[PDB]
RNA sequence: UAUUCUCAAACUUUAAAUAGGUAGGACGGCGCGGCUGCUUUGUUGAGCCGCGCCACGGAAUCAAGAGCUCCAAGUGGGCCAUUUUUGGUAAGCAGAACUGGCGAUGCGGGAUGAACCGGAAGCCGGGUUACGGUGCCAAACUGCGCGCUAACCUAGAUCCCACAAAGGGUGUUGGUCGAUUAAGACAGCAGCUGCCGAAUCAACUAGCCCCGAAAAUGGAUGGCGCUUAAGCGCGCGACCUACACCCGGCCGUCGGGGCAAGUGCCAGGCCCCGAUGAGUAGGAGGGCGCGGCGGUCGCUGCAAAACCUUGGGCGCGAGCCUGGGCGGAGCGGCCGUCGGUGCAGAUCUUGGUG
């Protein structure tokens, strides 16, 4: 994994389609920062 | 179909240790907007009520609870604790809704309106389906009438869709109850 | 081969959860091995 | 009068630089009695 | 000098521990120090000779010289953008043998034998340690569930032991 | 379109339904609220 | 003697969080020998040396790489903010600690603002966002929902932020505890009591509103206005909006690669690939322009220089080329080399002119 992952250049994603809620607050508080577990996939769709 | 707030049962325990290979298993019924936030609030109470932090705890099961009969009307009582600008208080509220999710949504909306209490300053102690004869609030009793009857005093005038919206009209709205 | 493995793992997890339910116990899912991290704040005013 | 503001930032521009470490270190400041015998031991080494 | 003496601000650092004053136990004087060993500098307040400057208290260094009553110690010191290798001599009463490398020697031997055993069987392996990884899935037998709920508030309990 | 018409034994299906139904009962189970002796009347 | 209320920057048994030091191999390990004037009762130690053998790199992640030297500029008035913090009643006051920011820096938002929020930038097209917004000013809903408020004080209206307190209200909305009531309460009526036939009384609590609340040019939620809010609290959907992010084009910079029995080249060149672009003080590179000198290639009475032009074109730019006019005798390109070599400022100098 170390070699395979390092081989990948960091992904240059676009601004999320639909925007963010609040980057200044944690996802638990209703914001966008921190661990969102399986909900990262929903964000990946809108940013890829 | 879609609810702002969802009810979950969260089950967790402290990590097994040599002294206790089978630590007690704790369950809670928590309200949150999704699973991730339900888990976070579960560890908040376990940390402060059972002295079990997430770093030394284990998440076992998380399941969402759905209303059994979402087509009928039930009376819901909610016992809650909230923080005001000067301290903490306990209050009991009643609501009428087809699902307890809607009743909990009403509770949060009412607390914000009548008391300026934000969501994070509320702890739900108990919820239950109250039979009509055991209700206490008059806002709920007055609708316990087999012959419920009243007119629509206030109506919202608007086209069915904005497609039929025009700035100018030849005559004023004709309204009657 | 990889496609078959992915489907088997998905069905394997479902079977285990159902098996625990039937016996009245709990099945703790394996902890996530992979994370995807996205930067949501800019490069201004960065603590060291 | 005095302030350490910005001084850590200046230090980290090119630092923190660790000194170059060589396999053999200088013997200056060590016990002369030990050093003198070591010189004789190498002299007669064969 | 220049506004501060040698032992300024050492009221607590150089004071002896509570109920641990008086005679120094003789295991301190029976320690053996060799070149290359690691030692932690801990100033003993009773011994006023060969005592290091307060900066070196609580620092770990490498032994580079041995004398009759003292050991030369190399201590890193950060001055602006550089690290300096400060060489100081300290009486053995102020130094303790450090256990920072206690796991190294034993680890090397275990790695050597594991590679030797794997070499004979032609199986390439790695002896590197790894940090704690994610746990695998498992089943937990059902048991009695204790329900936890928020507690109703009581003002009388907002004080240690109550009002 | 053709309205064309089981993978579990009949006995197994009954056990599955019972286990899930029992699990749901624990999900909606409530505390007895007995440890709150000062708020027994308020909690009902 | 046993208890008890309340305390300490210059008290303390105990004692965090954050931060600080060291270590995680090839400069490792083992075996057999050797050297010594040091060391030991002792080839006992200590360090070093020679030979032989072993050593999958000995936690994670990253590594637009690492080390070393020389010469030298500028600077050595700082200021702001979260937090910790000293003096002071306090200060847009004075002085420290860690980090960031401004200064040196535009750009979007905060009406307006060096420091707040977002975010840092080559020249463009498209897409999407951040903060902030979607009644008009003004790009985007008078969008879909619940409640609260009614201000006869200029009701209220968004971090920094441009203020308001103690204390009060039978204003109104929620909640908490207690008391009373179909065996008849409460108000009134009647002579403790009868008529009376449905709820009533008291305290506390906290939302919004109101009182408390006085200043000098006329004026400021930014303005207009807004009350089935366009106010306040909490939601939902969509939408608007940066020089930020994504895709594409082009310019520069940095790094990488290809090109000779040369059909072979301003190789100081051509071609291909990847990343990247803020800048005061300051440094450096490549270029533009002026006047000579050594050379070289030219122009000119069939019209040189200078000057004029609503002519045209080239270069990111310093500048350059050219049409027409005026003028009437000199001038230019290129290589090298040289210098009294480039102006908007100096209450600059002289002259001229409003
Ligand atoms: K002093
Ligand atoms: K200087
Ligand atoms: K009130
Ligand atoms: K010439
Ligand atoms: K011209
Ligand atoms: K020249
Ligand atoms: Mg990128
Ligand atoms: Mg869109
Ligand atoms: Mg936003
Ligand atoms: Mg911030
Ligand atoms: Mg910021
Ligand atoms: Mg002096
Ligand atoms: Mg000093
Ligand atoms: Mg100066
Ligand atoms: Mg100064
Ligand atoms: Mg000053
Ligand atoms: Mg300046
Ligand atoms: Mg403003
Ligand atoms: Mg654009
Ligand atoms: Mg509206
Ligand atoms: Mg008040
Ligand atoms: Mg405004
Ligand atoms: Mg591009
Ligand atoms: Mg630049
Ligand atoms: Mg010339
Ligand atoms: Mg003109
Ligand atoms: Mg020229
Ligand atoms: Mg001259
Ligand atoms: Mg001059
Ligand atoms: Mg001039
Ligand atoms: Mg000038
Ligand atoms: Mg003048
Ligand atoms: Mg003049
Ligand atoms: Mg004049």
């Amino acid at each position: 994994f170390k070699e395979a992952n390092n081989f990948l250049w960091p992904f240059q994603l676009k601004a999320p389609l639909g925007g963010l809620k609040k980057k200044r607050n944690h996802y638990v508080e209703g914001g966008d920062a921190g661990n969102r577990e399986n909900f990262i996939n929903e964000l990946i769709r809108r940013m890829n | 179909v879609t609810y702002k707030f969802h009810q979950y049962q969260v089950v967790g325990r402290a990590l097994p240790s040599e002294n206790d290979e089978h630590p007690k298993i704790y369950r809670m019924k928590l309200w949150a907007t999704n699973e991730v936030r339900a888990k976070s609030k579960f560890w908040y109470f376990l940390r402060k009520l059972k002295k079990v932090k997430k770093s030394n705890g284990q998440m076992l099961a998380i399941n969402e609870i759905f209303e059994k009969y979402p087509t009928t009307i039930k009376n819901y009582g909610i016992w809650l604790r909230y923080q005001s600008r000067t301290g903490y208080h306990n209050m009991y509220k009643e609501y009428r809704d087809t699902t307890l999710n809607g009743a909990v949504e009403q509770m949060y909306t009412e607390m914000a309106s009548r008391h300026r209490v934000r969501h994070h300053c509320i702890q739900i102690i108990k919820t239950a389906t109250i039979p009509a004869k055991l209700c206490k609030r008059e806002s709920t009793k007055q609708f316990h009438d087999s012959k419920i009857k009243f007119p629509l005093v206030f109506k919202k005038v608007r086209p069915p869709s904005r497609k039929l919206k025009t700035t100018y009209k030849a005559t004023k709205p004709n309204l009657f109850m | 081969q990889y496609a078959k493995e992915y489907s088997e793992q998905e069905k394997e997890l479902i079977r285990l959860k159902r098996e625990a339910r039937l016996k009245g116990g709990f099945y703790v899912d394996p902890e996530a091995k992979l994370l995807f991290i996205i930067r949501i704040r800019g490069i201004n005013a960065m603590p060291p | 009068n005095h302030t350490a503001h910005n001084q850590s930032y200046k230090a980290h521009r090119n630092g923190i630089k660790k000194p170059k470490s060589h396999r053999h270190s200088s013997t200056k400041g060590m016990d002369p009695k030990f050093l003198r015998n070591q010189r004789y031991a190498r002299k007669h080494n064969k | 000098p220049a506004g501060h003496g040698l032992r300024s601000r050492t009221r607590d650092s150089f004071s002896r521990a509570f109920r641990k004053k008086g005679t120094i136990a003789l295991s301190t004087y029976l320690r053996i120090f060799k070149i290359g060993d690691y030692v932690d500098i801990k100033v003993n307040g009773a011994i006023h000779k060969g005592m290091p400057h307060k900066f070196y208290h609580g620092r770990t260094g490498r032994v580079w010289n041995v004398t009759k009553r003292a050991v030369g110690v190399e201590v890193n010191k950060q001055v602006r953008n550089k690290i300096l290798r400060k060489r100081i001599h300290v009486r053995i009463e102020h130094v303790q043998q450090s256990r920072c490398t206690e796991e190294v020697r034993e680890r090397i031997k275990k790695n050597d034998q594991l590679k030797a055993d794997a070499k004979a069987r032609g199986e390439v392996i790695s002896t590197k340690r790894q940090p704690l990884g994610p746990k695998p899935g498992f089943m937990v037998e059902g048991a009695t569930l204790e329900t936890v709920t928020p507690i109703p508030y009581d003002v009388v309990n907002d004080l240690k032991g109550g009002y | 379109k053709e309205k064309l018409d089981h993978a579990i034994t009949k006995e197994e299906a009954s056990a599955i339904k019972g286990a899930s139904h029992s699990w749901y009962k624990t999900m909606i189970s409530d505390s007895d609220y007995a440890e709150f002796d000062n708020f027994t009347k308020w909690l009902g």
